């Protein structure tokens, strides 16, 4: 029969429940309190001893009264998996929130499950052309890999991701799982408009994507979890239905921030910068699940937020080691009006290797970086003495680097309402040649401005003729 | 006595056991401690009036003295237990002091622990080896409804290989 | 070679024949507090009834403090915990 | 060799699952021989240690 | 039943009483039907709010000077969660 507890304590997002006899709900299990509303969910975080557990609420704890009856549901949080969830908008608690009735799947899975084992691992080095110059050229993304966008507030991780969804997701065929963690509901409402219009989501048709949303208005339990819901769904599409899954998370930072939000109330001594002492392994459990395995490929882009624009903050510091290509957004670079505001010198990928991209793309890359790194080394002399004090070889490198720099900027179709110029997509072979020519000085005689915010090398010769009139 | 029983909270019942173990005064203390808990928990009256952080030093002492004069077994050293907890603000945890008194009598004049199912017999003979063997055979045949440990061990060994 | 499944069943037949401690007080975050385990060594290995192994690091007066080698969903209050009698160690060679 | 090893391992796993199900079903069919053997094992073990 | 009328210490307290107050908080005793984030009024009409509810006491945040509260004071429920006039 039903197992019922009593609400002994409420502090913020934490509820303490006492259970009458012996059989205490397992750690990670869902509990339910019936509201006048619908119901409130709870997740058993720990056994306090003496038949009391301490839970994290998946929703607000307003109005809870000490002594309240709490129903044990005898399992982790469940979510509808499989083809039934495609084009549905989902909860943290795996429910329909798209005002469109029950998600009638066959199976409901726990959100909590162990990461794929070591024997089950599976690697490969296949490029995934993006049409984005900086990436294509400098830090190539990999099919079935783990990509991450790093950046502080308003540098453009969200718009960048929308450019990736733009290109890859259209001509991908297989299934997508978009997960809004701790972002704007506006953005999520926009993305639901955006899909019904491209036809990725067809209310009356079939659909290629799925929507899960624990947005920034949610309590920290909701947000500490909603990504695990997304993941479970993707993991089905990967392991059961052996599919290529595109998995966009935005923003994954908001999961670790939520972890800290509750952590002190969970009774923990804090750690450096006031983070939960478990920040690394709580990430390892989640990150280690988003992966390609011998049963299915997963490419994933994750948006990484960077507190206070500090890259060494312990949230992003710990992330990096979980990615396969890392591409960083500089605030400064955006203040130069360079977009995407990538850091040509901080961005990395395992795939920039001659064995993968080939000697030329390899070398056009290095030489581009040396050029940029030199410009960087001189930033100080030029800041005080200016250009006139540089030598001759130095002087050239700078004019060239400033061109390479502007050329790395690219108009994005999705960001059109910010440039004005209709967006461009350059190709990989296109980009390499283009840059190689510039590095052979075959364009030195062109005003720096021409290189700014245009497509491939053809667009440079165009704009320069336009302006030379 | 060698029983430990914590060292800050569990020392309340152990402190008065030293003075009650003289002139045969341990027997009357068992039935008197149970009357203090029973007339406060299932009475709704003196519980809400004493668990609050109001009253005074003199008011808490007078309430304990008036109840004890009309209740069973409270005229010996029992009056002194309640006085100590009134001045030091420890009347809220009256169930802890009464519980830790009973464990002393059952450890130095009986067995404890458990075995399987429900409770064991808890004999007061001498050594634990000669007691457990003579009681296990008599309690396995009489009763024993059996409502698994051996099945769980065998299954785990076959899944690891 | 000639019914390989029959050789594994005959060798794992008789094994459980001589197996006749603390109880868990609270469990959370890789940690389990445990009443008992009186003869236990500092840094000793313990099996939980559930299967998951752990290590004793805080032998305090009332209780023992154990870090787990596993997840903890599987450990509940009151669940029996068991002495190994060994300090953590590895195969070599 | 990979296919031969996978087949042998699948067969062993399927046989183990069928054996486990049979053992569980037999214990639930009130076994009189199991109840009598459990009492005799406990008495023999306690007499060898005392 | 014989120890109810033999005490004589006003055993009819239904509300709560301040156990301690300081630093903008007041720990009230009782208020058993209280709900989290519900408003509370104190002996001198100073509104507080029910922050956390533990076994034994309710942490209450003062919407005002601490001076306006005293340990011992009678505290009433509002039944309202923190709320405003609108329209
Ligand atoms: N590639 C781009 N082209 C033009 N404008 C951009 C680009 N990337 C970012 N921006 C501008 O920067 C702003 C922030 O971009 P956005 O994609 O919201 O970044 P974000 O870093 O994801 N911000 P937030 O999610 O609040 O921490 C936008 O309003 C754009 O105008």
């Amino acid at each position: 029969t039903p197992i019922t507890g009593k609400v002994t304590a409420v502090i913020g997002a934490i509820v303490d429940v006492h259970f009458e006899q012996s059989e205490l709900p397992a750690i990670l299990n869902a509990l339910e309190i019936k509201t006048p509303q619908g119901k409130l969910v709870l997740e058993v975080a720990q056994h306090l001893g003496e038949n009391t557990v301490r839970t994290i609420a998946m929703d607000g704890t307003e109005g809870l009264v000490r002594g309240e009856k709490v129903l044990d549901t005898g399992g982790p949080i469940s979510v509808p998996v499989g083809r039934e969830t495609l084009g549905r908008i989902i909860n943290v608690i795996g429910e329909p929130i798209d005002e469109r009735g029950p998600i009638k799947s066959k199976l409901r899975k726990p959100i909590h499950a162990d990461p794929p084992s070591f024997a089950e691992q599976s690697t490969s080095a296949e490029i995934l052309e993006t049409g984005i110059k900086v990436v294509d050229l400098l830090a190539p993304y990999a099919r079935g890999g783990k990509i991450g966008l790093f950046g502080g507030a308003g540098v453009g991780k969200t718009v960048f991701i929308q450019e990736l969804i733009n290109n890859i997701a259209k001509a991908h065929g297989g299934f997508s799982v978009f997960t809004g963690v701790g972002e704007r509901t506006r953005e999520g409402n926009d993305l639901y408009r955006e899909m019904k219009e491209t036809g990725v989501i067809n209310l009356e048709g079939e659909s290629k994507v799925a929507l899960v949303f624990g947005q920034m208005n949610e309590p920290p339990g909701a947000r500490a979890r909603v990504a695990l819901t997304g993941l479970t769904i993707a993991e089905y599409f990967r392991d059961e239905e052996g599919q290529d899954v595109l998995l966009f998370i935005d923003n994954i930072f908001r999961f670790t921030q939520a972890g800290s939000e509750v952590s002190a109330l969970l009774g923990r001594i804090p750690s450096a910068v006031g983070y939960q002492p478990t920040l690394a392994t709580d990430m390892g459990l989640l990150q280690e699940r988003i992966t390609t395995t011998k049963k299915g490929s997963v490419t994933s882009v994750q948006a990484v937020y960077v507190p206070a624009d500090d890259l060494t903050d312990p949230a992003p510091a710990t992330t990096f080691a979980h990615l396969d290509a890392t591409t960083v957004l500089s605030r400064g670079i955006s203040e130069l009006g360079i977009y995407p505001a990538v850091d040509p010198l901080d961005s990395k990928s395992r795939l920039l290797d001659a064995a993968v991209v080939g000697q030329e793309h390899y070398d056009v890359a290095s030489k581009v970086q040396e050029t940029l790194q030199t410009y960087k080394s001189l930033q100080d002399i030029i800041a005080i003495l200016g250009m006139d004090e540089l030598s001759e070889q130095d002087k050239l490198t700078v004019e060239r680097a400033r061109k390479i720099q502007r050329f790395l900027s690219q108009p994005f179709a999705v960001a059109e309402v910010f440039t004005g110029i209709p967006g461009k997509l350059v190709r990989l072979k296109d980009t390499v040649a283009s840059f190689k020519a510039v590095l052979e000085g075959k364009y030195d005689n062109i005003p720096e401005h021409a290189f700014y915010m245009v497509g491939g090398i053809e667009d440079v010769v165009a704009k320069a003729e336009k302006l030379a009139a | 006595p060698p029983v430990r029983l914590f060292g800050v909270e569990g020392t309340y019942a152990t402190a008065l056991y030293q003075a009650a173990a003289k002139n045969s005064s341990i027997d009357a203390a068992f039935q008197s401690l149970q009357k203090v808990e029973s007339t406060v928990k299932k009475n709704p009256k003196l519980g809400h009036l004493l668990l609050n952080p109001a009253l005074s030093l003199k008011d808490r002492n007078s309430v304990i003295d008036a109840i004890v004069e009309t209740h069973k077994n409270l005229d010996g050293y029992v009056v002194n237990l309640l006085k100590v907890l009134s001045e030091n603000n420890r009347l809220g945890c009256f169930e802890k002091i009464a519980s830790d008194f009973g464990v002393l009598n059952d450890a130095h004049n009986g067995l404890l622990k458990g075995t399987v199912t429900s409770a064991e017999p808890l004999d007061p003979k001498s050594f634990k080896r000669i007691e457990k063997a003579l009681s296990a055979s008599k309690l396995v045949g009489q009763g024993k409804s059996l409502k698994s440990t051996k099945i769980q061990k065998l299954n785990k060994v076959l899944e690891d290989s | 070679p000639t019914e390989v499944s029959s050789i594994l069943e005959e060798r794992i037949k008789g094994v459980s024949d001589e197996a006749n401690t603390g109880r868990v007080l609270a469990v959370g975050d890789g940690i389990a507090r445990v009443f008992g385990l009186n003869n236990i060594q500092a840094e000793e290995l313990v099996e939980f009834s559930s299967g998951v192994k752990g290590m004793a690091l805080n032998l305090e007066p009332g209780q023992v403090g154990i870090v787990l080698f596993g997840s903890d969903r599987l450990v509940k209050e009151g669940e029996l915990v068991k002495r190994t009698g060994n300090i953590v160690d590895v195969p070599v060679g | 060799v990979r296919y031969e090893a996978s087949l042998r391992q699948l067969e062993q796993r399927q046989l183990a699952k069928s054996v486990i199900s049979r053992v569980q079903s037999e214990l639930g069919n009130p076994k009189f021989q199991e109840k009598v053997l459990q009492q005799s094992i406990s008495e023999i073990e306690q007499l060898l240690s005392k």
